[PDB]
């Protein structure tokens, strides 16, 4: 929780 | 409640909502490394550090005991604070479409570009070697003219091809290469589109970095383990400002360094 | 095949079941710290590192950006070879019962030892600190007499209870110290039944160490994370003999030290 | 067990995994005459010749009996042997992804040159005529500048049409010549656009060779029968190292020498 | 595979 | 067994 959750961009 | 103690911040729902939004247009608009790296998915709070799979010799305990220890690469952790005037997250609620998130914006820059040049030029004091630094094949120094991009991109996938390297091959330049590249020639030749024959996907811009870089994109030669993603978490609050805090938590390895040319910023 | 080449052994599979069987009794007779010590669940061979949940800070990458590294305690590993004859492991398909495996035991021994030691002594080279050294208590000298015992064992409980520590209470002793609380008193005075009644379970015979220890078993206060439990592999053979090797790997941490009173060997 | 004592060699599962996926990407990417000839299915271990139909007049063995003997091209086998460290090898089980592979790598670019010239240049040794050698065209010379690239493709497939060849029409180009069509002109002209106008395919990469092919790929005229592919046996090892080969077992025959152009190295 | 499963003895 | 199953990369 709080994350953005930008993981990978690939 | 967890770390990011965010409930005890006087930000309502709505600021949440609008500062969130905010922080991942502007992290994916420069977060440059994650496009043309492995990236895990998160591992949690408790991810520590990640198993090389070597050992080192030790002295022995004692009577014809033999020793070993594990090596490992520790997990480090970047944290950027910003500042909010406590205007702009109140007036969120009354119906404001254009408060300030200006210190927010210069927060993600700063992070993002942290982690890049952690990433492609490597940071010591964490064990990070850069996948620059780590590569086993010959810089080449970038051409003053964009007509001389052609002849430098072949020779660099050459030398990868030379290295017995397959896969996709992608191209992530830096601000000054990325725009001359992109501001065309004065004698009408389509740099561009030869370079779009030679590499295999789009151009990436790296703001945080100079000069650039031809890799491969098969998968298994850059991994970024993600203990915690990029993330807002509180600080403090004044009368009339609020301390918040973008904090994330990676480790980076370079596993093949012949899949990798770097491109020296031109002179 | 693994790590461990069995099958690149000249080794039957009856010698394979024989060998195995003595080292499991012999090494389940040596091990003490196995029997006061929180013990996980073999974790495999990847297993490398145990994060402590602490922190370094470390000099920033650049412009207001903080950067911490997580501290881990890495997993050692324990190897220690014999040699066998090569007419013992033939004699077992053709009906032996006492073939030699002496140096088996000898081999056993040696790494129970190395264990022990590091739990109890700590291995400076490993990073393990080990129960003792690692103890907040005042430690205890033992009597030369073993009517001294209840009055000094009494008092290390005492220090326990104003620690605030709980749980069952546990003795471990050394070779020296349990032969002289087993062997009698020659004035019938029954120290061993008052023992038992202070102490919470049978006393630990502990041939690797010296002194003894009191400690709580309540859970929780010494972990001890297994990567790979004691097993055998094979390393080479001639036409007379065969190398094969007792290998461990884990990694130990004191986690509460008011829970531990250490006594030390009398004088 | 068969010739490939995989078995005897002291190499894990997951060793094995990681040294063939290696093995086959670099084998891929450097492999380049199986990309423009007619590939068999491997045709096993037994496989020993080819016959070619034609006879050869003998003496006789007597009183007016004629006797032919039927003629073949036998098969080769090739073996380039490399040797692990031992440490890399036990490195994978422990999680290690940055293991060496490198002698694995020089002696797949061994093999697959010494295939690729075989097929292209000849290898008198074994009976291989070579595509090159046994053309009937005329051989043309490539230029310095790749400017004149697509006047010579033109030629060279004219003499093909006057041949009465039909088919798709390949090109395979060496580093050097490959490196200069790709490389660009300082002129602005699109020679890559109009040779890929000209030519049916990608343009084929050969490390191994000088100088260029065209060829009609259009079935029947480049047979090379497989009896063993690439594979990766076992041939002893020290206390430090493991003996590998790579072996193959193959034959080349041209069937058709008017369909194919053999352009010379720019002098 | 090859482990004397030892484990815990307590 | 142990071939890679390179065959025709055509």
């Amino acid at each position: 929780s709080g994350s953005l959750n930008i993981g990978s961009l690939k | 409640m967890n770390n990011l103690h965010r409930e005890l911040a006087p930000v309502s729902d709505a600021a949440w909502e609008q500062i969130e939004e905010e922080a991942s247009r502007t992290l994916k608009r420069f977060l440059a490394a994650r496009r043309v790296v492995d990236v895990s998915d998160p591992q949690g709070p408790a991810f520590s550090a990640v198993g090389t799979g070597h050992v080192t010799r030790l002295e022995g305990p004692g009577d014809s005991v033999g020793a070993v220890k594990r090596q490992s690469q520790p997990v480090v952790e970047f944290r950027v604070p910003f500042i909010l005037t406590r205007q702009a997250i109140d007036d969120v609620e009354r119906g404001s479409q254009d408060s300030d998130w200006s210190p927010l914006k210069e927060a993600a820059r700063k992070i993002a570009g942290a982690e890049d040049r952690a990433v492609f030029d490597g940071y010591a004091a964490a064990g990070i070697g850069g996948i620059r630094p780590q590569s086993s094949n010959s810089p080449l120094t970038l051409p003053v003219a964009a007509s001389g991009y052609p002849d430098v991109i072949a020779r660099a996938l050459d030398q990868l091809r030379v290295a017995g390297v397959n896969g996709p091959y992608h191209l992530v330049l830096g601000e000054n290469a990325y725009t001359l590249i992109t501001s065309g020639n004065e004698d009408g030749y389509p740099v561009l589109q030869h370079i779009h024959r030679l590499i295999d996907g789009e151009i990436v811009w790296a703001p945080a970095i100079e000069g650039g870089v031809l890799l491969s994109t098969r998968g298994g030669d850059f991994a970024m383990d993600i203990g915690q993603d990029i993330s807002i978490g509180y600080l403090s609050h004044t009368a009339t400002h609020v301390e918040l805090y973008l904090q994330e938590s990676f480790t980076f390895r370079t596993l093949t360094s012949e899949a990798v040319v770097s491109l020296l910023p031109s002179e």
